[PDB]
C-alpha cells in the first residue's frame, strides 16, 4: 500500500537574475553523464515546486564553511566528512539519524586531539539519496537502482522506473533530516564530554578496545582538564555539522539554486558543500561547469587513472580565484596505488600555487578489507609527509565500514596525526 | 638485584624482536601486503595481558618499535 | 501532481492506557475523513524526523518557569493561520524578524528576558463556528484539513493533508533554526529594522525617542565589551494550537522527561494550546494536553468562570510546575478590566504559578484602539492584585506587521 | 527684564498645562462614560503633529503632555 | 467643545513656548555679549524647581524648555 | 619614629646615552636637597617591585590608540593632590568608586568605550610659581618634596620622601588592583551609587532621566543574558604628573616593547603628563618622556602656539603610534574656543593622531560654570573642525565628588 | 650605610568595634610563645601605623577563598601551597616574586592534570617575614635571627636586636609584593599554555626530564586540544595566587585586622589564609585563641608528637561552626612515621562530622632528602586511599627543595593524583 | 615469525623483574628506608635509551610493574 499525497502546486517567487541565468544555461547545455531519463516536462514541473520552498541550508553557513575550509586548506584544521554511503527515505528516522551525528561527534572528538586543531564536520546526509550505476541492467535483470531520488530499491520493474516526483519527496525528507540535525547539535547531546562518554563505552565493550584504551584515557583526562580549568559546555562551540551529498541529479541542484551576495552569486542550498563523482567529473561535462558556477565549496574524486595534469585542470576551472579550501581534491586510489599515484599529482597542484584541500577516501578505490582501508590513510599520510604538504582530511562511509569500525578508524587516524 | 642482567637481557631481545618485526613487514609488502594487519596487533597485546593492564601498552610500545609510528 | 509514498516500540502501559482513554472521549471540530485513511497517513508520521526534541521542550518550561515567577516576559505571534502556499523563505525570514524586532523592544521595556514563541511550523488548522459559509460552501478549516479554494471539491476534507503540514512545518523549522543562529538575528541588527520602521512609519514619531533609547542601550551593551557571540543564540520556539488530534497523537515520542521517567512529548511544537471551541473540560483535548509533557496553554473567553479556570489549573498543573501552563485571556476590550480579576484571584489562591497571558484579538472605537485597551485593561487588572502580566499572544495578517511593531512599543511603555 | 518675561512666561505655560491636564482628563472620562476607549491613537499623533513647529523636540513635549492627560501606559 | 478648547490650548502653550526659546536666547547672547557663560547650572535648577508642580514630569518639561532655550549640550 | 633601611644589568648602550643626555638638559621645579642623599634613595628604589608592568603599560597603549581614532573616549581623574596622611582604604576607595561612577555615565553617552585613569599611586608632587609662599615659608611641593605643616622645619626638601612616596604609591595601587577586581567594581552595583546621589543631591532632578536610561541600560544587558563574570574586569590605569625626575628615574626598567625590542619603562604609573611649568622644549622632562615606552601626556595653556604643538608631537610621538601621546588642552573658559582650533587643525595636518584632553580646571561666573564652560567650548571647537574631543582631566579635592559626578552626567550629555 | 626614613605619624580611623576588641583583648591575654622582646610602647606606637594603613588583601577575596577551599575539603579540588621558605626584604624584587609566581603556576598546571580537577594555589609571599627559634642563642653566639619582620641576618649584635620599626618595614614590603603578585597574575605571562612551554623547557633541559617528557606531552597536547576546541585565554580564569604566612607576631597580625561582614567578623587582612606553627600551637594559647577570633580559613601544622585527642580539639577550637575548608590540619610527620601516625588522627577528627583539609607538609619532618620528602607525600596518598578520605593539598617550601626539584615533585604527586 | 617465542621470553622475563623489584623494596623497606628512589628510577631508563625515544617509556613501565603505580 501507498497513498498519495498532492503536491501542493504553489506560487513562484521572483526568477534568478537573467544574467546568471544565462551562465547557468550555458553551463547545463554541457552532456550529463548518468542522468535520470524522466520526461523534461515532468522534470520541469517537479524544479518549478523546488524552486519556491525554504532552503536546506542558508548562504551564511555556506561562507562560514568556505572561512573554515581555507583553514584546513593552510594546513590549521581538519576535514572529517563521513555517514551513509546511501541515505534512503525509509532509513530517515531519528534514531538512524542521530546515530550518524553520534558517530561523526565521536570521531571528530578523538581526531581534534590527535590532529591538535580543529576538525570541520562535514555529514553525508540530507541529500545523499541518489548514486551513479556502471551498467543499466542489474543482475536480477532489471533496471538498476539508482537511489531514492530517482527509483526504488525494491526488485520490481514498477519501482525501477525514473520517477521525478522523487525530487520533491528527496527535498521534504533533506530539510526533515536537516531540521533533526540542527536541533541535536544545539542540544547537550553534543556537549563534548557527552560524546566521549560513548567513546569509553566503545574501548569498553569492543573486542578491538585495548588497543584504543590509552587514548581514549588521555582524551578523557585532556576533558577533565578543560573542566578542572573552569571552561563549561556554557561556552563551547555549538557544534557544527555541516551537509553535503554528491551533486549528481542535476534537476535537483539546479533547481536549489538561490542568490546571495560583494556581487550577486549563486549558492546551491541543497547542501553546504557537494562533490563531484569518479563518474561524472568529465572536464567539458555538466557537472564540473555547474560547480563552477556555484559559490559553494566543492569536491572532486580523483581515482587511479588520473593524471597530475587533469587535475591541475580541475583546479584552473573550479578554484579561478585561488581561494583557499574552496577546492577539495579527494583522492581515492586503493592502498596498493595511492603510494605510487598521488605523488605527482600533488607536487603539480601544489606548483600552480593553488591551496586545495587533500583528503584520503580510503573506501572507494579497495589482506582484509578493513587493514586496506587503513594502509590507504597510511599511505595517504606517508606522501604528504614525504612532499611536506598537508594531508587534509578523510571522508569515509558507514554501512564499507560499520559504526564500530569507523570510530576504531578515527583512533588509528588521530594516531597517525600525531 | 639481579637484575641489571634481567634489563640486559630483555633489553636484548626487545632490539630483536624490532628486527624480526621490519623483516616481517618487508616480507609481507614485497609480496604484496600491508605494513600494519589489525589482527595480528591485537594479538600481541591479547600475549601480554597476563602482565595486568600494563601489559596491552608494553604490547603497544613493542608494535611502536617493529612497524614504526602511524603516519610515517 | 502527487509524491507516492509507500506505508516501533511499544509505550509503557500506562501511557498506552492514559493515551487510548484521553483520545476515545469527544472531540470538538475534528475533520471529518474516513479512518483507515487517516490511520495510514498517522502510520507515516510515526517514523518521521520530528519537528521539535524533548530536550528543547524541557528547556523551554525551565525558561516559562521564570515567566511564571515574576522574572520574564512571553512573546508569542506570528501569522493568523500558516498556509502551504505562502511557506516560502521570505515569509519564513520576515515572521522571524518581526518577532525579533518585538522581543528587544518588549525587553527594553520590561527589564527582563523576553520568550519568543512564534505560531510557526504547524499553524494549519482552525475551527468554525459554522460548517457552512457565507458561500454555501463546507468551511475551509486550514490547509491541513481542506483547501482555501472556493469550490466543493477543494473544500473536502483531504487525510493526505496531514503529511504535507508536517512537510511543511519541518521545512519552515529548519529554516527558523537556521535564521536564529545567523548573524541577522543580532540584536543590533535586529534594531536597525525598527529604526527604518521609526523613519518611514506614519506614527514614527510616537515611537523615535524608545527606539533612539534602545539604539543607546545596544551601543553600551557593545561598549562595555559584550560581542554578539557571548551572547547566547537567538532561541524561537515553534507553536499551533493543537487543533487535529490525528495530526498531535502521530507525532508524539516518548521520552525521558525532566523528573527522569519516560514521558510522552508531541515533537510537532514546542508548546500548543487548547482554543474556546476545544476545552471541554472532559473533552479529549484536554485529556490529551493532561498525558503530554509539553507547556501548554488554554484560551479563556468572557464566559470564564473563576472556578471553571481552578479547574483547569488542578487538572492542567497537576504537580504544580510553574510555567507548564499559560492561561490565554481574550475577553474583550469592554470587559477584561471586569472580568478577569476575579478569575485571577481565584487562581492565585491555589498556590499554582501560571503564566497569565492577553490575547487582545480574538475578544475584540477603531480596532487597533481596542486591542491595545485590552492590552492596557489587562496591565491595569494585574497591577490591581500585584500579580504578573506575563506575556501577550498576537496576531499577524486583524493585525499587520507593523501595526505589530506598534504594538510592542506600546506594551513595552505599558511593561514600565 | 527679559529674564523678568521668562519669569512671567513660565507661569503663563505652568497654567496652561495645568489646564490642559484637566480637560484632557475630562474628554476621558466622557468618552468611556460613553463607552469608548481611554487612549485613542489617531488623536495622540494630532497632538504629535500639532507640536512638530518647536523641531525634533516638539515631538517629546507632545507625548509628555499626552502622559500628564491620560496617565503612564500599564497604569 | 473640550476638544475644541484643547485645540486653542494647545495652539497658546505651542506659541509661548515659541516666545520662550527667542527670549531664552536673547538673555543667552546678552550674557555673553558681557563676557558670561551661555549655561549657568543655578538658572537651570530655578526653571525645573518652577515646574515641579506638574510632578515628575515636570522636570522633564523644564529640561526640554531649557533645551529649546540654549540648544544641545556639546553643541 | 623612623623606619631604617640598609642600602644590576647595565641598560643597553644607546638607552645609557640617551638617558643620561635627556637628564643633564636643564629640569625646572626639582627639588634642592643634595645630590648624595638623593643617589642613596634612588638605589634604593631601584630594586623595590614596581608599582606597574610593561604588559599593562602596551595594553594601555592599545587602549589609547582606540581613543585617538575617535573610537573610545579617555577619562581621567581623581585627587588634585595625594597625600600620605589620606592614604587609606576609605579615601582610596571612594575614589575608585568616584571614577567607576564617571565612566558608566559617560560611556553610556559616549556609547563607545571610556579608559579609566585615576591620579593615584603616585600623585606627590607639584610645581610651584613661587618658592616662598603666603605666609613666609618654603612653598610645600607636595608629600614627595617636603611637609604641609607651617613650619620652616617640615618644609626642609627631604629626599627620604622618595621612598615614602614609593612606599605609599605601590600599597594604593595594591589595593586598586584588589577593589577592581572585587564584586563592587560591577557595573549595575557602581550605578546604584549614582542614583543614590540623583535621590540625595539637591540638582538630582537635572539628572534623573539619564540616570534612569542608564539603569535601563544596565537591566537590559543584564534581561540579554549578560553576567558581570561575562564582562571584562574593571581596569583602572595609574598616572601622575612625572615632575620629580629623581623618582621617576629610580623607576625605570627594562622590558621589550611593542615592536619586541628592549624599551625603557618608567614604572612608577602607566602614564605620566609634563606640565605647563615643566615642558621646555629642550629641558630635561620633555626629553625624559622621549626615552620611556608610556603613553604621555603634555599640558598646553594659553600661550600655546600651533606650531610649537607640533613640535612637540613631532617629538613624542616620531613614529606615529595613534594614543602614544595626548595634548591636554587648558585655556581658560573664555579663551578655549578662539585658541583651541587653530592648534588643532595644525597638529590634524601632520597626520600624527592625538589624543585631545580637556582639562577645564587649570585655566580657570561661578566656578561651577566656567569649568562646564570650557568643556562645552572644546566639544564646539571639535564638532566644527570635525575632530574628535578624546576626553576629559579633571581634579577631585576646585571640584568636589559630587560636583566631579554632575560634570560626568553633563559631558555624557555633551557627548550625544 | 642605612637610611632612616620617618614613618610618617598620620590620623587614625575609627577603632574596630568594641565588642569585638573585647573578644580580642580576652583572646590575647593567653600566653604567646616566641614573640619578639621589644618594648610595649614601642610596638604600640608601630600598632598605630599599621591600623590605618591600606590593607595588603580585601575580605571578598577571603570569601572566595573559602568557598574554593570549601570544594578542598569536599574532595573536589586540590590545594598547593607553596614558596620561600622564609621571604627576605633584600630579596623582595621583581625577579625574585616572578620567579616564584612562574613556579606555582607551572606546579598548579601540572597537579590540575593529574587531579582532574581545580587546583588553589596559595603562595607563601608577602608576609612570610618570621619564624621561631629553638634556642635564643646561635652558633656564633649571636642572638638568633628571627626573620627581618624582627631583626637582622646579618652577624652582628645591632642588626640582631629586636626592632619594632620592622613592623611597618614587613607591611611596605608585604603590600609592594602584592601589588607585584597581582599585577603578574592578571598578565598573560599567566596563561596556561605560556606557564607550560616552562615545563616543557624543564623537560628538555633538566638531567632528569626523561622522567617526566611523557607527562610533559600529555598535558601539552591536553592544552592544544583545548584551543583546539575553541577555548581562548580570553575567558579561562585569571589566575588566583592567595597569600598566606605563619601567624606568628602578633602585634604584626593584630595590627592588619579590620572589620567585615551577615555579622560584623574581624578578617585579618595581612594575608588571605595564616597558619600556626608546630611551636606556636598551645591549645590555651594566644595563636590559637587569635585563629579562633578571625574569619581567615587557617591551618595549624601537627608533628610526631600530636594526638588524635589533640586534634580533634583544634577542630572543635577552630571549627566551631562546621564551615568545610575552614581549617586545615597540615601533616608533618616524617616519610617514616607519616603511615603510622597520621591514620588515627584522621580517622578521629573524621568522626567529629567536620570537613577539614587534609594537606602534606613534606619538609619540616624529615635516604637521600628529596627521595624522604618524596616518600612522605606518598605515605601520606597511602593513608588516604586506605581510610577513604581526601589527600588534599601539599605544603612546599621552595629555596628543602630548589624550584626545579619542586617542579619535579608536582610531576610526581600528579601521577599519584591519577 | 620467530617470534612469539621472542614475546614468550621477554614476558617471563619482565614477570621475573616485577618479582625481583617487589623483593627489593620489601629489603630496602624491612632494613628502614623508602620504597621509590629517584636515583634507581633514572638509571633503569637511562638503560633503555639505546632503544630510542620510547625506551623510556618501556622503563617507566618496568617501573610500574616493580613498584605499583604512585600513590597508593
Amino acid at each position: 500500500w501507498t497513498v498519495d499525497i498532492p503536491i501542493d502546486q504553489l506560487p513562484s517567487l521572483p526568477p534568478l537574475p537573467t544574467d546568471l541565468r544565462t551562465r547557468l544555461d550555458a553551463a547545463l547545455a554541457k552532456p550529463a553523464a548518468q542522468q535520470p531519463t524522466w520526461p523534461a516536462d515532468q522534470a520541469l514541473a517537479m524544479r518549478t515546486v523546488l524552486e519556491s520552498v525554504p532552503p536546506v541550508t542558508v548562504p551564511s553557513e555556506i561562507v562560514r564553511l568556505q572561512e573554515q575550509l581555507a583553514q584546513v586548506a593552510k594546513g590549521e584544521a581538519f576535514l572529517l566528512q563521513g555517514g551513509d554511503c546511501a541515505e534512503t527515505f525509509m532509513d530517515n528516522t531519528e534514531p538512524h539519524i542521530r546515530g550518524n551525528v553520534r558517530a561523526l561527534l565521536q570521531m571528530a572528538v578523538v581526531l581534534t586531539y590527535g590532529a591538535s586543531m580543529p576538525v570541520v564536520k562535514v555529514a553525508r546526509i540530507a541529500g545523499q539519496y541518489a548514486k551513479p550505476r556502471s551498467a543499466d541492467i542489474d543482475a536480477l535483470g532489471l533496471r538498476s537502482y539508482r537511489g531514492d531520488m530517482i527509483n526504488g530499491f525494491a526488485p520490481d520493474a514498477a519501482a525501477r522506473e525514473h520517477d521525478p516526483s522523487r525530487l520533491v519527496r528527496a527535498y521534504a525528507n533533506a530539510s526533515a533530516a536537516m531540521n533533526l540535525v540542527r536541533a541535536l547539535t544545539s542540544s547537550g547531546l553534543a556537549s563534548l564530554h557527552l560524546v566521549h562518554d560513548w567513546n569509553r563505552e566503545f574501548v569498553r565493550t569492543s573486542p578491538a578496545g585495548a588497543r584504543y584504551e590509552a587514548l581514549a584515557t588521555e582524551i578523557d583526562r585532556g576533558l577533565r582538564f578543560m573542566s578542572a580549568c573552569g571552561v563549561a559546555d556554557r561556552n563551547l562551540q555549538t557544534a557544527e555539522i555541516y551537509a553535503s551529498h554528491e551533486a549528481l541529479v542535476l534537476d535537483y541542484e539546479r533547481a536549489m539554486l538561490r542568490l546571495s551576495d560583494g556581487e550577486p552569486q549563486l549558492f546551491d542550498l541543497s547542501a553546504h558543500t557537494v562533490w563531484i563523482g569518479e563518474r561524472t567529473r568529465q572536464i567539458d561535462g555538466a557537472h564540473i561547469a555547474f560547480a563552477q558556477v556555484i559559490a559553494n565549496p566543492v569536491g572532486v574524486k580523483l581515482g587511479p587513472n588520473m593524471t597530475p595534469e587533469l587535475a591541475v585542470e580541475y583546479v584552473e576551472r573550479l578554484d579561478p580565484h585561488n581561494k583557499p579550501g574552496r577546492l577539495t581534491l579527494v583522492s581515492r586510489m586503493g592502498n596498493h596505488k595511492v603510494r605510487d599515484l598521488l605523488p605527482p599529482i600533488v607536487e603539480k597542484v601544489q606548483a600552480t600555487g593553488h591551496q586545495v584541500i587533500w583528503q584520503c577516501d580510503p573506501m572507494h578505490g579497495n589482506t582484509r578489507h578493513f587493514d586496506r582501508i587503513v594502509d590507504e590513510v597510511q599511505g595517504f599520510f606517508e606522501v604528504h609527509r614525504a612532499l611536506g604538504t598537508h594531508p587534509g582530511g578523510i571522508h569515509v562511509e558507514i554501512t564499507r565500514l560499520n559504526t564500530q569500525q569507523s570510530l576504531e578508524l578515527a583512533f588509528l587516524v588521530a594516531e597517525m596525526l600525531r | 638485584e639481579e637484575i641489571d642482567r634481567l634489563d640486559a637481557e630483555i633489553l636484548a631481545l626487545v632490539k630483536r624482536r624490532a628486527e624480526v618485526s621490519k623483516a616481517i613487514g618487508k616480507a609481507r609488502m614485497a609480496s604484496g601486503g600491508t605494513r600494519l594487519v589489525h589482527s595480528r596487533e591485537m594479538k600481541v597485546i591479547e600475549r601480554y595481558s597476563e602482565l595486568g593492564p600494563d601489559g596491552k601498552d608494553l604490547a603497544i610500545l613493542l608494535l611502536r618499535l617493529g612497524r614504526g609510528r602511524l603516519g610515517h
